[PDB]
DNA sequence: GAGAAGGTTTAGAATTGTGA
DNA sequence: TCACAATTCTAAAAGCAAAAAAGCCTTCTC
RNA sequence: GCUUUUUUGC
């Protein structure tokens, strides 16, 4: 199928592969979350709901009166978007809360409630999302960022080999919770195991353990296996089981059964456990020299004296071994302690620590957490029982608890926040199994342990955090007062809770100003995830490991797009199909794969759970039905890209689309770039500006389409149906009667944007690209947006390029450009300066605007309005006047450069003051366009009101002939019968007098709106904004780019006459080095040229044979014979289905070349290409044989011409320029100030100081920084005696250094100039 | 070019000097840093002769 | 005033931090005399003395003691030391580098058509910089009585201001400086010349030295005021004076990409052209036949030429002869100054022979021919290249046609090796390291084919049999002349881009077959991004770190002059040649 | 409304903690 | 006595440029 | 005319 605005353009579409899942919406990452944290939630797990629900019910010191949650609601906005946009005051919405206060009895645990007292309290606004992903703030359009960071949960990390300074392996654990305090556990090289929290001083493990009530016994029986030792009359036989010892030396005749199993000497190997077993040895008798080398488990206390007889973890020596072997105890339990798969790490810790009881462990952690207060008992069991076991304090996340118990082996997923003694002792255990060898350490690349924040979950954070303020201090208050007196609002006040919110989206590290120069630039500052931000890691700091590509990030994250720069890898942006879990993590779609056939289930799999089975090649050969052609395919098992057999597959990969972001995506033929090329063309593509008349790629990748509809610039149709009346500044649209709603007879007014500022200065406008009568279906565009055509992504033109040297104009990466091209305004752009005048009340007299000017003529005043503000329409250049405002002469000047006309002038005035006549012209400028828009949104509903009063009017006493001599009202008075169809009559009536009701009530509010002032900062009469628009041409110095990373600066605008022209005489456009591209292998540019050279080829014979008219059936015929050419193209366009009016229509879009679809990896081919240019006329090789323009003879060596598509960053040559000769110096040390606002004067850093001293120039330095910068009195002098004619200094000394010579005297060290 | 100047009403101790580690005061009273600072902030008393 | 309270924009005033500070110490002073004008109990006593000596001990040196005060914002505030150390304080921003008037910026372009001692300034941004200039000129030349009128004259651009400009920017050089100055020849003084444009434009020959593409640079041009800063800049820094580097003795006038490529295509030979075998009288018959179209511009000519050698102590002797060369090598030598031997030009002229060329030019005749020389040669590479045509094309890189049967005998290797890990006769790390080789093996063997299947394409008869030539690829052209590129990336274009390094070190053991020519699969390109990533990280975080030790040592070493003429010793270091095991590495004659 | 008004990554040097 | 050696704390981390937006104390009161 | 944050170029 085609749709019939899809079909006035078709893309010839190469690419072998039909894919299955179609991209998905592109935003759909903060409109979801955003969506999340704004719903009236039933069972509240996310939201609002699960903040308020946290937080409350908030109960006082029983003090019998406590309030609880009932419901919220969102308000609805003061203001629309365009309007927010247009005056400066955040987008929001305001929150109510339905609080209920309850005042209990005395001694009312089970007393009822005595009275109840319940309202709607007003807390704080929100801003909301537009519909496009952005917020508005303060009238700027911001985005909050995501932000990708470490989840919670335990990490188990090696710190490999980097210690001590001998190649030891040490090992730390470490516990990450959603907000609380980090737990690390970690080793020494000496071989014990130490505790830290917070990164702070650090002690010996087991002290915690004595802090969670806990004897030397329990530790003991926790972390080892016991071993028996029977006094026997016979040197105390032993009781063994083979398994504990594998790998180990005889000390002794192992014997028993009154035989010797295994010989002293020898090595205890995996036979000798074998025999062992075998024949189920169950006691061994030993010498005491092997019973001296254990540890004692327990403490034996003397059962005569009741005293100690030997306390535990100490070594048994012969002297003890005496002293207790007549004790009377005859079993002994010691410590199996192999040091290959055990150790006795405890143990010594043990011995290290200087705590016995619970009182030792708290002090001590009390003295380690706050130092100067002296401990007291009850302080720190409070302490260290609300630092890790209360809720309020420390939480992991419900994902926190999910990869703790994943860690450990456990076995569910749900759980509770709150640490247990259970959770850290086993991670103590898997920290210790991970020292013995068994258990490997996890890495922090894995996209496994990096999870998504996100708009929602850093605002539910930042309300939570106000709210919890708020309710401290509405608790405070609670416990005092009269109760009954007080209403639940007057305590709470609400501030707290919107400063935090109005905190973090005004200035945040991620809420941060849109890139608004594109398209492209919107939708790829939305899909941004970003490493750092509040909680995650920072420039400098950041490692070397995080700025690196893990394997994982298949699917998730892009791996060529990134900027760089001091932050390369931390702002990563995210791939095209990849989702967001349930928790965070993120998720890739793959299609199931059973058995050898390719079922075509898509499952999306997250990051860890991608490791174990084996995933298919997206591009791996498949015949028709899914059965790998191929013997052995290529997988990607487990972080290793392998090859595997025709059916181990347990998954294969949905597209080859799905491992670049949507920003890499639009350049053809990336398989072919090297992969820094491909990143800087990625990176430019997206400062590309908007040029005047947009023109399609011509060589794309189908993703065009896709990027513009999916951001918020075109004005696309809600419901279908059939234009009625276009226009530059509205659209209005029929709805077809189907999709129509049951009532209300409905039309759609489109309201185009016309020539606003964007963030950049740009111009971001709307064209209408329907005509009338034309039939719009459903989601189909109406208006394209900046460099949009057709609603496809145009961000530059494609221009006829040849690679060869020109004498050296285009030498290292420099540009020749034709003069055709600044003719025809190819390359022109529109700005948009927006400057402002503030009106203060100043002191000596509060300030006006009058145009009434001392101390100038009538040169100045041409341009104004008797209010001295000027003219809408009135072109200006440097230094001119606009806004009439002088001293008690602070006139708003044009500052120099800036030109071109004025095309707005806004005004906006406080409450207070009297509107000037000029605010009053604009002001009921601004009226007469509402009410004239508001009158126009009146429509044929009256008219068929009044043709219903006809059909019921049919006859009955019916003036059939004065039906439309009068207007039509008056057709309910005339004669009629008295049954119901009077009472119709009567009916329609009323219809008629509350449709006047309905609109009049509306239209009455924007008489208010527009009248009122508006909130200015306190001090201010009103803002007065003007609107320059310079419009910039192209010329040498300004930077210019191709979608290959090709970028080079234009170095000369040549005359049409000299440019290379081919036999044909076509001059051409834009020369190009070849010497680029060998170096830098970016070879896709070469490809894209010749393929451009045979789209155009294909466009021009179109043309021809359209020009030079020839009947349909040749049109048709051509153009499927354009469309069939290739192999398995998937495209199969069937132009027998047209009706000769669609073709024409068609064909006349196809005059200036064939557009081309190549997607990104599996695009067109070599072959192919030829094909395309042998259906043209065009030579093969792809290269023609040039003349040169200036001597008219023939270029040897055959050159490559073709049509490349270029496009103009903004970088232009005329913001750069800057030049000063004597200005404004700073206050504190009289040195020139720094910028191109201001008149600054160029740093002279060390680095050039010291090239200087280099060479020699001891002169030049010494005017370079006494005379010319800082010497007060020198460079007056200097001035004087320049412009005298005698060149000469007295250079004297600096007034930056008696600076610094006071600032060191300030302190108490006295330092002077001596002789 | 004009100065001005504060009298204190009681002495107070130069923190460059103080505590530069190493410390000019500690290794000219040949005694350690963190009773020099503790005796400063008034938390012991140092007796002389 | 070294503290101003200046009122900001309307109404508001912006208080700095030391004002905040002293008014706390004052305050706190002010409590302390009234608490011991009173004699109030001992503990409050102690505390506020106490609070005393935190207020001064922030003010002098704040967060140097725990808990750094904190004003409005949460951050700390700076104190007197703070204002003093640091990257932001009166010693490395405002009194080793201070910002300067008579100075402006702009994007750099080249402009291939000035000598090498001049550059190409804007007529707006000139007319900025010397202002007080055109004053002086203005009052003495009388056309106008008082700087008031001429500045309102300079201000509206009256026809005349332009002519007194030309002349005020005579013979008065200017200082050109790239941002981040590396070494001695980051600035450099130029003779201006006017321009219509907003570009400064720069020789083509220095960017080298200041190693500055035009993807988008800038330069910043000061002006020397005084008649010392005049002749320095004159005398010591001209572009002409630098052409060689200080660090070692090679120059730095190296023609680069474009002319290089001119010079190699032109002064090159093919065995079968128009023109091939005549006798030319001299250069100039050579030029005026192949601007007519009756020869090639590399065709096997026999030319009577004349050399000049100097034998003669300071006089040169002229020697007439018959040499066997081409239409471009007598053109060329139209150009090369009297005192050199014609076999210097007699071979195809890469980079290096180029660069040797302009030594002996600079060493046997001095300095002012070379300067002429260097133009000579940038003009007529420039012309040639351009008349080459020499551009690239898909066809100008071909795949050997061997290298699917190479790595189809590498598959099957792996294959019988990988069987033979299945039987458990090879251990694994043998069986990896064993797979490594083979695949290296294939590599090179595919490399060697493609090099030699581009090196001599070109097969081409005189009058009968066939014979080989050296080929006239374009990317052959481009990578063998020197012009740029090497044969590493050549034989990534053609012939497989072997193996790939996985980020920790460890080489994958798939490699990617592709070439570029050819596509690459989505896996082979994800590979290939691990290892692009890898440097730019490198080059990224590695800046900082070279600016750091660049600033060391410069800091260390910024003493030394030399001061006398013989400190009379007779000690010193016996230098001998190194050896690293292998052959000598570095001789004794580079050595002393 | 608004005036008052007290508020990583390493390295190098220095300490002290057993350990003689 | 007096010597290593482990723990603690301080010092540094390229240059130039342009843009944009924020911003200048809580409270306590008449 | 100062501090910070963010971005971008080289
Ligand atoms: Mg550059």
């Amino acid at each position: 199928v085609y749709s019939y605005t899809e079909k006035k353009r078709i893309r010839k579409d190469f690419g072998k592969r039909p894919q299955v899942l179609d991209v998905p919406y592109l935003l759909s990452i903060q409109l979801d979350s955003f969506q999340k944290f704004i719903e009236q939630d039933p069972e509240g797990q996310y939201g609002l709901e699960a903040a308020f629900r946290s937080v409350f019910p908030i109960q006082s010191y029983s003090g019998n009166s406590e309030l609880q949650y009932v419901s919220y609601r969102l308000g609805e906005p003061v203001f629309d978007v365009q309007e927010c946009q247009i005056r400066g005051v955040t987008y929001s919405a305001p929150l109510r809360v339905k609080l209920r206060l309850v005042i209990y009895e005395r001694e009312a645990p089970e007393g009822t409630v005595k009275d109840i007292k319940e309202q709607e309290v007003y807390m704080g606004e929100i801003p909301l999302m537009t519909d496009n992903g952005t917020f508005v703030i303060n009238g700027t359009e911001r985005v909050i960022v995501s932000q990708l960071h470490r989840s919670p949960g335990v990490f188990f990390d090696s710190d490999k080999g980097k210690t001590h300074s001998s190649g030891k392996v040490l090992y730390n654990a470490r516990i990450i919770p959603y907000r609380g305090s980090w737990l690390d556990f970690e080793f020494d090289p000496k071989d014990n195991l130490f505790v830290r929290i917070d990164r702070r001083r650090k002690l010996p493990a087991t002290i915690i353990l004595r802090a969670l009530n806990y004897t030397t016994e329990q530790i003991l029986d926790l972390f080892f296996e016991k071993v028996i030792f029977e006094i026997r009359d016979n040197k105390l036989q032993m009781e063994l089981v083979p398994e504990r010892l594998r790998g180990e030396t005889a000390s002794f005749d192992i014997e028993a059964n009154g035989k010797v199993y295994v010989e002293k000497g020898r090595r205890i190997t995996a036979r000798h456990i074998r025999q062992l077993e075998k024949d189920d040895v169950k006691l061994i008798e030993v010498p005491v020299e092997y019973i001296a080398g254990k540890v004692v488990a327990k403490d034996y206390i003397d059962e005569s004296t009741g005293e100690l007889i030997c306390a535990a973890n100490m070594e048994l020596s012969l002297d003890l071994l005496a002293k207790l072997s007549q004790s009377g105890h005859k079993r002994i339990e010691t410590l199996f302690t192999n040091d290959l798969d055990h150790g006795p790490y405890i143990s010594e810790t043990l011995r290290v620590d200087p705590t016995n009881d619970r009182l030792s462990a708290l002090v001590e952690i009390y003295r380690m957490m706050r130092p100067g207060e002296p401990p007291t008992r009850e302080a720190a069991e409070s302490l260290f029982e609300n630092l890790f076991f209360s809720e309020d304090r420390y939480d992991l996340s419900a994902v926190g608890r999910m990869k703790f118990n994943r860690s450990l082996l456990r076995e569910e997923i749900e759980g509770s926040g709150i640490l247990s003694k259970d959770d850290i002792i086993d991670v103590m255990k898997k920290l210790i199994d991970i020292r013995n060898g068994k258990g490997e350490v996890d890495d922090i690349d894995h996209l496994g342990n990096r999870r998504i924040r996100s708009v929602g979950e850093m605002a539910e954070n930042q309300f939570r955090v106000g709210l919890v303020r708020v309710e401290r201090a509405v608790k405070e208050r609670l416990s005092l007062g009269d109760l009954d007196t007080l209403m639940p609002q007057d305590m709470i006040n609400a501030k707290p809770i919107s400063a935090a919110v109005k905190e973090f989206f005004g200035s945040s590290q991620l809420s941060q100003f849109m890139d608004q120069n594109n398209p492209l630039s919107e939708i790829t500052h939305k899909r941004r995830i970003s490493a750092l931000g509040p909680g995650g890691l920072t420039r400098e700091r950041a490692g070397f490991e995080v700025r690196d590509v893990h394997p994982t990030h298949y699917g998730r994250v892009c791996p060529i797009e990134t900027p760089e720069g001091p932050n390369i890898g931390l702002i990563n942006s995210l791939s095209v199909y990849a989702q967001t879990n349930e928790y965070g993590f993120l998720e890739t779609p793959y299609r199931k794969v059973t058995d050898g056939v390719v079922t075509d289930e898509i499952h999306y799999l997250s990051a860890i759970e991608e490791g174990n089975y084996v995933i298919a090649q997206a591009n791996s050969n498949l015949d028709e039905e899914g059965h790998f052609v191929e013997d052995l395919v290529t997988c990607r098992s487990k972080g290793e890209s392998s090859l595997f057999s025709r059916d181990q597959v347990d998954y294969m990969d949905v597209s080859t689309q799905q491992v670049v972001s949507v920003g890499a995506s639009l350049i053809p033929f990336l398989e072919h770039d090297d992969a820094n090329r491909a990143l800087m063309g990625a990176n430019m593509q997206r400062q590309a500006v908007p040029t005047l008349r947009a023109d399609k790629p011509l060589v794309g990748t189908g993703m065009e389409r896709a990027v513009a509809v999916d951001s918020g610039v075109t004005a696309v149709a809600k419901r279908g149906g059939v234009v009625q009346y276009v226009d530059a500044s509205r659209i209005v649209i029929k709805v077809n009667e189907d999709e129509m709603y049951p009532g209300e007879a409905g039309i759609d007014i489109y309201n185009l944007t016309k020539y606003t500022r964007s963030n950049q200065n740009t111009c971001i406008n709307q064209m209408p690209c329907v005509s009338l009568g034309e039939p719009v279906e459903r989601g189909d565009v109406l208006a394209d947006g900046p460099s949009t055509d057709l609603g496809e992504l145009a961000l530059g033109q494609n221009m006829r390029v040849a690679f060869m040297p020109w004498n050296g104009y285009n030498f290292e990466d420099s540009i020749l450009v034709s003069e055709r091209v600044v003719q025809e305004d190819r390359f022109t752009t529109i700005h948009i300066q927006e400057l402002a005048c503030v009106s203060r009340d100043t002191k000596l007299g509060p300030e006006e605007i009058t145009a009434d000017i001392p101390n100038v003529g009538e040169a100045a005043l041409s341009k104004l309005d008797e209010s001295g503000i000027v003219y809408i329409g009135a072109e200006v250049t440097g230094g001119d006047i606009l806004v009439g405002k002088v001293t008690p002469d602070s006139s708003l000047r044009v500052p120099n450069g800036v030109s071109g006309t004025v095309i707005d002038v806004q005004v906006f005035t406080r409450d207070g003051v009297e509107k000037d006549k000029r605010a009053l012209e604009i002001e009921e400028m601004q009226l007469k366009q509402a009410k004239k828009d508001l009158s126009e949104e009146l429509q044929i509903l009256e008219a068929g009101l009044f043709s219903r009063i006809r059909a019921v009017l049919v006859a009955g006493g019916v003036e059939a002939e004065k039906l439309d001599k009068l207007p039509r009202d008056r057709w309910l008075e005339l004669g009629l019968t008295d049954e119901e169809k009077q009472n119709q009559l009567e009916q329609l009536a009323e219809q008629y007098d509350e449709l006047k009701h309905e609109f009049e009530k509306k239209l009455e509010a924007k008489r208010r709106k527009i009248t009122q002032g508006d909130d200015l900062a306190p001090g201010v009469l009103k803002i007065v904004k003007v609107y320059l628009a310079v419009k910039r041409r192209i010329q040498p110095g300004d930077k210019m780019a191709g979608r290959h990373g090709n970028k080079g600066v234009i170095s000369k605008i040549n005359p049409i006459e000299d440019m290379p022209y081919d036999e044909n005489g076509t001059p051409v456009d834009i020369v190009l080095n070849p010497l680029g591209v060998p170096s830098r292998m970016n070879i896709g540019q070469i490809l894209e040229t010749h393929l451009g050279m045979a789209a155009k080829g294909i466009g021009d014979k179109i043309n021809a044979m359209l020009k030079q008219q020839q009947e349909v059936a040749k049109l048709r015929e051509f153009i499927q014979r354009a469309y069939d050419l290739g192999a398995d193209v998937r495209q199969k366009v069937d132009l027998s289905t047209f009706s000769d009016e669609e073709v024409m229509r068609l064909a006349e879009n196809l005059r200036k070349g064939m557009p081309i679809a190549t997607p990104v990896f599996d695009g067109a081919k070599e072959a192919e290409i030829k094909e395309l240019l042998k259906l043209g006329d065009l030579p093969t090789s792809g290269q023609i044989r040039l003349y040169d323009g200036r001597t008219g003879e023939q270029f040897e060596r055959p050159v490559t011409v073709g049509y490349m598509y270029m496009l103009k960053l903004n970088h232009l040559v005329d913001d750069k320029m800057h030049a000063r000769s004597t200005g404004s110096y700073s206050l504190v040390t009289q040195q020139p100030l720094g910028g191109k606002a201001q008149f600054g004067g160029q740093r002279f850093g060390e680095m050039e100081v010291w090239a200087l001293e280099a060479y020699g120039a001891a002169y030049t330095l010494q005017e370079m920084l006494t005379v010319k910068s800082d010497d007060v009195n020198g460079r007056t002098k200097m001035y004087k005696n320049i412009v005298d004619g005698n060149h000469q200094m007295e250079p004297g000394m600096p007034e930056s250094f008696n600076v610094l010579l006071k600032e060191i005297r300030s302190l108490g060290i006295n330092i002077e100039l001596e002789d | 070019e004009r100065m001005g100047h504060i009298e204190l009403a009681s002495p107070t101790a130069h923190i460059w000097f103080l505590k530069s580690l190493p410390s000019r005061i500690g290794l000219l009273l040949d005694m350690p840093l963190r009773d020099i600072e503790r005796v400063l902030y008034f938390e012991s008393y140092v007796v002389i002769e | 005033d070294l503290r101003p309270l200046v009122p900001l924009d309307g109404g508001r005033f912006a208080t700095s931090d030391l004002n905040d500070l002293y008014r706390r110490v004052i305050n706190r002073n002010n409590r302390l005399k009234r608490l011991l004008d009173l004699a109030a109990p001992d503990i409050i006593v102690r505390n506020e003395k106490r609070m005393l000596q935190e207020a001064v001990d922030a003010l002098l040196d704040n967060g140097r003691r725990g808990r750094a005060i904190t004003g409005s914002n949460k951050r700390p505030l700076k104190s007197l030391a703070d204002m003093i150390k640091g990257k932001q304080g009166r010693f490395r921003q405002n009194l080793l580098g201070k910002r300067v008037d008579y100075s402006g910026r702009s994007v750099i372009t080249v402009g291939p058509y000035l000598r090498l001692h001049q550059c190409g300034l804007p007529k707006k941004m000139a007319l900025e910089l010397f202002k007080p200039f055109i004053y002086g000129k203005l009052e003495l030349r009388g056309l106008a009585t008082t700087i008031k009128a001429a500045k309102k004259m300079v201000e509206r651009e009256e026809a005349v201001v332009w002519d007194i400009l030309d002349e005020v920017i005579r013979e008065h050089p200017v200082l050109l400086n790239r941002a981040p100055t590396l070494h001695r020849l980051g600035i450099q003084a130029f003779e201006p010349v006017l321009i219509e444009g907003k570009a400064i434009q720069l020789h083509p020959l220095v960017c080298a030295a200041y190693n500055a593409d035009f993807d988008g640079d800038q330069m910043a041009v000061h002006v020397p005021l005084t008649l010392e800063a005049q002749l320095e800049a004159r005398a010591l820094m001209m572009s002409t004076n630098n052409i060689l580097s200080p660090a070692n003795g090679e120059p730095i006038i190296v023609p680069s990409q474009d002319v290089v490529l001119g010079l190699y295509y032109m002064t090159r030979d093919c065995v079968n052209a128009k023109g091939e075998g005549m006798v030319l009288t001299g250069p100039k018959e050579a030029e005026r036949l192949y601007r007519s179209g009756l020869a090639s511009l590399h065709a096997r000519v026999k030319v009577r030429i004349t050399e000049y050698e100097k034998d003669a102590n300071g006089e040169l002797v002229a020697k007439t002869s018959l040499k066997d060369t081409t239409v471009g090598r007598a053109i060329l030598w139209m150009i090369v100054p009297k005192g050199l031997p014609y076999s210097i030009v007699n071979q195809a002229l890469g980079k290096k022979a180029i660069s040797k060329m302009l030594n002996t030019c600079y060493r046997i005749l001095g300095l002012k021919p070379t300067v002429i020389f260097a133009d000579q040669i940038m003009y007529t590479g420039f012309a040639y290249a351009a008349r080459s045509g020499a551009s690239v094309g898909i066809d100008d890189m071909v795949i050997p046609e061997k290298k699917h049967e190479i790595i189809s005998e590498a598959e099957a290797e792996v294959a019988e090796i990988q069987e033979q890990f299945q039987s458990g006769l090879v251990t694994a790390g043998e069986r990896y390291n064993k797979v490594i080789d083979i695949w290296a093996a294939a590599n090179d063997r595919v490399s060697k084919a493609m090099m030699d299947n581009l090196q001599t394409e070109t097969v081409i008869n005189r009058d009968g049999q066939e014979e080989k030539q050296v080929s006239f690829n374009s990317i052959y052209m481009m990578a063998d002349s020197g012009a740029r590129g090497s044969a590493a990336q050549i034989r990534q274009l053609a012939g497989m881009r072997g193996l790939m390094a996985k980020p920790d070190g460890s080489i994958i053991e798939t490699p990617i077959t592709a070439n570029f020519r050819e596509g690459l699969n989505v896996l082979q390109y994800f590979i290939s991004t691990h290892g692009a990533r890898k440097g730019l990280a490198d080059t990224a975080l590695k800046t900082a770190n070279s600016g750091y030790l660049t600033r060391r040592l410069v800091d260390v070493a910024q003493d030394l002059v030399v001061t006398e003429d013989d400190c009379g010793t007779h000690e010193g270091i016996m230098m001998t040649p190194v050896i690293e095991g292998g052959d000598v590495k570095e001789p004794l004659r580079d050595r002393v």
